[PDB]
Parts: structure tokens; sequence; C-alpha cells
């Protein structure tokens, strides 16, 4: 009677919950995820779950993965890289093996435009980077790296590592990072974004976020641009 | 091991409440916050030094710097008169760490009257000679009652035993109880546990039942 | 419905050795790490050891090497195993899962006394007077804690209270409580529903009019 709603930014990745209450008791016979535009128009499998085998399908063949475990009735999907022409009307449609079927509410998918990809701070001064995925469902992020890497650097350099299954006391941060770089997002509500307080403008190059859900990766990049004033 | 925290903490209704978790070099590691009530598990209240779930009431709120944490109630209820527990991560050995705790308790609450509820011993149990008299008090604030016994004029002392309070969210509740024998039960007239909190005396009788 | 639930024995005897059991129900230790803590009568939480998501295994100095964490994944089961037990190894039970740097979900937990005192059952009695009537239950004589009291099997989602327990001569003893309205109580059957954990003795005793 009222579709929870999702906006995300073209490129970005959404996951849309689909979980009948998570018991050690597989009785999910199948998952139908469907897509449609509007109403008074045709539907088209996202993708389809039965019989441990699931079928990505149509232009969600490339982009769409069951990402809950089905064998405890949790059938999330998690949508990558999202377009404009994905914006519209997401339905799970669960066919239980007592023969009842669980419909989720529908949800609504608004496409925003591109994020801006170009940032631009100044000496001195504190920035954020964000990098985050959109759910339905929380914690279901289980690993946030950020990669630091100027144009020229033939190198990689870790800004910030924060994983589901640390044995530390903190997010990891290497380097010339440490004791700058921060976390202004929350990862438990699948929020990766990180603050960078005081720039120098050694900083600039290429920043780049994995953001992971299971062995998904989910990728995002961001150039910085240093100004001294 | 374990991180520095204050014994007790006070709090009128709606008051604000600071409770403090010290640490070497606790400031370069995140802390975070347990809640624990009446024989209940730990809930986490905030996370990441200053984050909370979804479910937990927006007063609460945490922030960590000079090496002290400071878990904040601002606006205390009396829902949140409980154990308040930090915790970390030690970086020396490789283990996680939990603060000393801290009692949070809840002033400014008004004072109710307890129901008493005297019963008599079961059938069931005068089978054994032996008879229980159960004389149970609650919804009662503050915590503090006395529990006498009584029959035909003459107080029972030995052979009692009364629990120490508990609380129910908005009260708390306790029992007594009065330990006979079948003979020494049905051969007293009118037996009475007289429960007592504030300026009260609230009676109960019970006869040959 | 993600869940951890703790299971074992209430009562040891000492030089004894404890092994519990928790069943992390709704997912899947392949990809989450599960705690151990415990917390003694007077004192706080301590973290007694982990089984990582990879199941390797890390444990408290103090808990050195009479703590033993392993796990079934097949049965989503993290065990506990207690070694050489003393006086307070007596306390509450939790498991709670790891993640990221907390520990997001915890068990309900598990009382376990270590004690050279056998275990001993309670004595079921109930309680019946002698517009809202209250009813009651009487469970004498139990070692040792804890004791469970439902009232219809939990159909009874109301009104029932379950008061402290008391020690005296080594037995516990608890009352528990059910108000309902007039013209119930007669006319439908209610039901006490305790149980005992330790002894592994369940009774459920109908409260009779008297
Ligand atoms: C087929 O399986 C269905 C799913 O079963 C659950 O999930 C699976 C994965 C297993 O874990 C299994 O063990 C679980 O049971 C099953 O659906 C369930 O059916 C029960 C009734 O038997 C529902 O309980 C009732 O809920 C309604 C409220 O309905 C609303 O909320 C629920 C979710 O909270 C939604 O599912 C609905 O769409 C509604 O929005 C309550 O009204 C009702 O309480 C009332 O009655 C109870 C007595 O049962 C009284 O005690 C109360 O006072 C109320 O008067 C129940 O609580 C359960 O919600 C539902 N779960 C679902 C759909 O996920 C289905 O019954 C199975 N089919 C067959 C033929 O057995
Ligand atoms: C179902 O597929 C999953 C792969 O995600 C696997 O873990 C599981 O063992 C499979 N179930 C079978 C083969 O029954
Ligand atoms: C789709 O999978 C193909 C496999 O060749 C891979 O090349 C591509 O990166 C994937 N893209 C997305 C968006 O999942």
């Amino acid at each position: 009677v009222s579709s929870p709603q999702l906006r995300v930014h073209v490129g970005e990745s959404v996951l849309m919950g689909c979980v009948v209450q998570r018991t050690e008791e597989k009785h999910v016979d199948r998952v139908d995820w469907l897509f449609s535009k509007d109403k008074d128009d045709a539907s088209e499998y996202v993708l389809f779950y039965y019989s441990n085998l699931s079928v990505p399908t149509g232009r969600f063949q490339n982009r769409s993965h069951l990402v809950g475990d089905t064998f405890h009735n949790d059938g999330s999907l998690l949508l990558q890289d999202v377009q404009k022409a994905d914006e519209g009307i997401y339905t799970c449609e669960i066919r239980l093996k007592n023969e009842s079927m669980v419909m989720k509410k529908p949800v609504e998918l608004w496409v925003l435009p591109e994020e801006p990809r170009d940032l631009r701070v100044r000496v001195g001064d504190t920035t954020q980077m964000r990098c985050s995925i959109q759910s339905t469902e929380e914690k279901r992020v289980t690993k946030v790296n950020w990669m630091f890497s100027s144009g020229s650097h033939t190198e990689e350099e870790t800004v910030l590592s924060y994983d589901s299954n640390m044995r530390s006391g903190k997010f990891q941060s290497l380097g010339r990072f440490r004791n700058r770089v921060d976390l202004t997002g929350d990862i438990s509500r699948n929020d990766g974004s990180i603050k960078l307080q005081t720039v120098k403008e050694s900083d600039q190059g290429i920043y780049t976020c994995s953001i992971y859900v299971g062995k998904l990766e989910s990728r995002k990049t961001i150039v910085l641009h240093v100004v001294q004033d | 091991y374990t991180l520095t925290q204050p014994p007790l903490v006070s709090v009128a209704l709606g008051q604000k409440a600071t409770i403090t978790c010290s640490g070497d070099k606790l400031s370069d590691v995140y802390v975070h916050w347990y809640q624990q009530k009446a024989g209940q598990a730990p809930v986490l209240v905030i996370y990441e030094d200053n984050r909370r779930p979804s479910g937990i009431p927006d007063h609460f709120s945490g922030s960590n710097s000079g090496n002290m944490a400071t878990l904040t109630i601002s606006k205390a209820q009396a829902g949140d008169e409980a154990d308040y527990y930090c915790q970390s991560w030690d970086g020396t050995n490789s283990a996680w760490v939990f603060g000393s705790g801290t009692k949070v308790t809840v002033l400014g609450q008004p004072n109710a009257a307890p129901s008493v509820t005297l019963f008599p011993p079961s059938s069931e149990e005068l089978k054994t000679n032996q008879a229980t008299l159960v004389c149970m008090i609650n919804g009662f604030y503050p915590a503090d009652v006395a529990v006498t016994w009584e029959a035909d004029g003459t107080p029972i002392t030995q052979g009692v035993k009364t629990t120490q309070p508990s609380k129910s969210d908005s009260k708390y509740m306790a029992t007594s109880y009065l330990t006979m024998t079948a003979d020494a039960w049905k051969s007293r007239n009118t037996f009475i546990c007289k429960v007592t909190h504030g300026g009260n005396t609230v009676e109960k009788s019970l006869s040959p039942s | 419905q993600v869940q951890l639930k703790e299971s074992g024995p209430g009562l040891l005897q000492p030089s004894q050795t404890l092994s519990l059991t928790c069943t992390v129900s709704g997912i899947s230790l392949s990809d989450y790490g599960v705690h151990w803590v415990r917390q003694a009568p007077g004192k706080g939480l301590e973290w007694m050891g982990i089984i990582g998501h990879a199941g390797g295994t890390d444990y408290n100095s103090n808990l050195k090497s009479r703590v033993s964490i392993s796990r079934d994944t097949s049965k989503s089961q993290v065990f506990l195993k207690l070694n050489s037990l003393q006086q307070e190894d007596t306390a509450m039970y939790f498991c709670a899962r790891h993640f990221y740097t907390y520990f997001d979900v915890w068990g309900q937990g598990i009382q376990v006394t270590v004690s050279s005192a056998t275990t001993t059952a309670p004595s079921v009695y109930p309680l019946a007077p002698a517009n809202t009537v209250t009813l009651g239950c009487l469970v004498k004589g139990y070692f040792p804690e804890p004791v469970t009291v439902s009232w219809n099997s939990g159909a009874l989602t109301s009104g029932v209270h379950t008061f402290p327990s008391v020690l005296h001569s080594g037995l516990y003893s608890l009352s528990s409580s059910v108000t309902v309205p007039s013209s119930t109580w007669p006319s439908q059957t209610v039901t006490c529903n305790v149980a005992h954990p330790a002894s592994s003795t369940k009774v459920d005793k109908k409260i009779v009019p008297g």
C-alpha cells in the first residue's frame, strides 16, 4: 500500500531485501524478482531462483546477484552499476515449500544523476570521500577498503581498510594517511564513506573504493584536486 | 584487565547522565557501549565511539577523546536504569576488553504503593505435613519493604524468609514466605502478613482454607 | 530471525569439565566469528575467547589452556569447553556474534553453577485465592538456578509476574503470579509451566480452585 522508496545515483549499487524470517530451515522453494517501469505495463524477470540455482536475466544478467542465503530463507537481490533505465518498481515473490506465497512490498527505484566523481579540496582542510551501497537490508556490507594512487603511482596505497572479521580495535589506515583518514559512514548501514582531515598538496590523486557484499565487489573512483590558497 | 568506569551514576528523570570509560591510549581504538538489565543479555547501545543502532533511543550518544570515552544519556528515562559496560580492544595482547561497569540509577520516580496478595498453602503441599504461606508484594516504589508475620496477634519470626526487591520496569516487586508445619497451620485462627512501604502498613488476612 | 542460543549443564562439581554449545540460527558460521563471554555473579563481563569465521581461535591470557573453543558448521554450532572447574567458573555464559569490531548480537545466556551440592528438583505447588483474579505458582526447593515459569506455554502474554528467588538451606524458592479477568479462570483452565534445566524437570501444574 506504500512502496519503500530507494534513490541511488547512476552507476551505484542497490541491494533490495527479500527475507522471510531467517531460520536454520530452508522453506524457500522459489524466489522471483520482477521489474516494471510502471503499472499498466509489462514486467520482466531480473532474476529467478529455484532448486539451488539462480538465473540472472535480461539487462540485469551481468549486474544482478542473489546475495541472501536462500538456505536461510533470505532471497535478497543485489543490483550493481545501476542505470537510469533501471528506474522503476522491483518486486520480490517467494514461494514457500508449504506452498503459501510471500510477496514483499514493491520497491520504487529512483535513479538520480551521476555522482560528481571529481573532488576539489583546499590544502589544510578536511574533505569527505563518500562510498556506499544502499539497501533495504542492513549489515550486508562485509568489507571496505580505500586505495590511493596518484596518476604517477605505479603502485597502490591503503588509505583505509575495514572488515567484518577484524582482529583489530579499529580500521586499518597505513602510512601517510595515518591519523588523518577517518570513517564518516556507518559500515553497518552499508556506508563506507570516509573523511580526510588535514589535506596536503601531495594527497592529490585517484582514490578507489572497493566495497564488498560477500565475494561481490562494487568499485568507485574519485579524483582529488588539492589547491593552495 | 578492565577499563576504568565509575561504580554508580545517578540521574533524575529527564536529566543528563554521563558515563566515562578510561583506557591507555583508548582514543586510538573504537569504543563500544552495552546495556544490561536484571538477568538479561547485554545489548549494544553505542558502537564505534559515536554511533547508534536503530532501535536504541535517540537520546543516547557517545564520544571518545583524550583517552576517555563517554556514554551520554540525555533526557534520562526510567527504562534507562541499567548496567552499562564500555568495551574495546587491547592492542598489546590481542584481546577484546570490557569496562568495570557502571550502574545507572534513575531518580525522580514517584511513590507507588504496593499491591499485596496473600495465599494459603495448597492441599497438595499439606500432605507433606508442610504448610507454606505466600505473601507477594507487587508494584511499589521505592524498593524499601519490611514484611512481618502474625498468628492470632502473635508475631512469627523464625520460619520466615523474605526475598530482596527487584525491578519491574516502573516498580519493584517482592515476596515473603512463611513456613509452618501441617499442624502449625491448622491450629491457628487467622494469619496475617504485614507489608510496610513508607509510613504505610498493608495487611492481608487468612483463615482456614 | 538471527539468533544465538546457548545450552548445556547447569550444575557441575569441581575438577569436572564444562562444555557449552551455542546454536547460531539464521546465518552461517563461514563468514562470522563467534565470541564466548562470561559474567561472574559479583564481577562484570569477561571475554574468554573467539572462534573466527575462518575457524581460527584466540583466547584470554588468564584463561590459558583450560579453555577450548571449537565448532561444527554443518550444525551451525559453536562449542565452549572449560577445564579444571573451580569456584567462580560459576557465571552467566554468553555467546555473541562478532561484527567488525564489536558484539552486535548476543545470546540469552546460560547460568552455570559449579558446586559440590547435588541437584535438587523443585516441588510445584499451585496458589489460588481463599473484577480480576490473581493466581499463583510456588516453585519450591530447587538447586541450582535457574527456573523457568510460563503460563499456558506463553499463551498468557500479560500480567505474568515472576518474583525473585530466596535462598535457604542450599535450596532456592520462587513464586510466580498471573492476573486474569473475572469469569475467565473458572470458565477456562489456567496452567502453570515450571521448568528446571538442571535436573531436567518440567512441570505443568494446573491451578485448581481452592
Ligand atoms: C507458510 O510459511 C509461512 C512462513 O512461516 C514462517 O517463516 C518460515 C520461513 C519459517 O521460519 C516458519 O517457521 C515461520 O512460521 C507462514 O506464515 C506465517 O503464518 C503465521 C500464522 O500461522 C503468521 O503469524 C501471524 O501473524 C499475523 C500478522 O500478520 C501480519 O504480520 C506478518 C508478519 O508479522 C505478515 O506475515 C503478514 O503479512 C501481516 O502483515 C498475526 O495476526 C497473528 O497473530 C494473531 O493470531 C495469533 C495466533 O497465531 C495470536 O497469538 C495473536 O494475538 C494475533 O491475534 C500471527 O502472529 C506469521 O506472521 C506468518 N509469517 C510469514 C508470512 O512470514 C504460513 O502460515 C505458512 N503456511 C501454512 C499453510 O502453514
Ligand atoms: C547451493 O549452492 C551454494 C552456493 O552458494 C552451496 O553453498 C550449497 O552447498 C549448494 N547446495 C547444494 C549443492 O545442495
Ligand atoms: C559481468 O561479468 C562479466 C564477466 O565477463 C565481467 O566482465 C563484468 O565485469 C561484470 N560486470 C558487472 C557489472 O557485474
